[PDB]
């Protein structure tokens, strides 16, 4: 019954060690990679939008 | 088979040049435009 006890209170002593050794946390990183070939061909914006102020209206001249 | 047999004939010696392809030739990018205009014209010149 002694042996139990003692044994029982090593047992729990050792396991709340485990407990509070378990809450060690974790950090996460954030790695960024370029856009793939076809995904970034399919987000190019339209050369209608991206320089159409070429025609807008002048530079010389106001609207 | 022309152009077809040039592109088949794949070997390792290519996936340098092609593979994970990073850019395409047929179809360009331009880059951020801002409208222009240009006009020339004559200075004054002081002395003789």
């Amino acid at each position: 019954t002694s042996f139990v006890l003692m044994l029982l209170f090593t047992g729990i002593i050792l396991i709340a060690t485990n407990e509070l050794t378990y809450n060690r946390p974790r950090e996460i990183q954030y790695r960024y990679l370029p856009r793939d070939l076809d995904s970034f061909i399919r987000t190019q914006e339209m050369p209608s939008a991206i320089f159409s102020s070429m025609w807008d209206v002048d530079t010389r001249r106001g609207g | 088979a022309g152009g077809l047999s040039q592109l088949v004939a794949y070997g390792a010696q290519d996936v340098y040049l092609t593979g994970n392809p990073q850019i395409t030739f047929f179809k360009t990018v331009y880059r951020r435009y801002t409208n222009f205009a240009i006009e020339s014209i004559q200075q004054t010149i002081n002395g003789s």
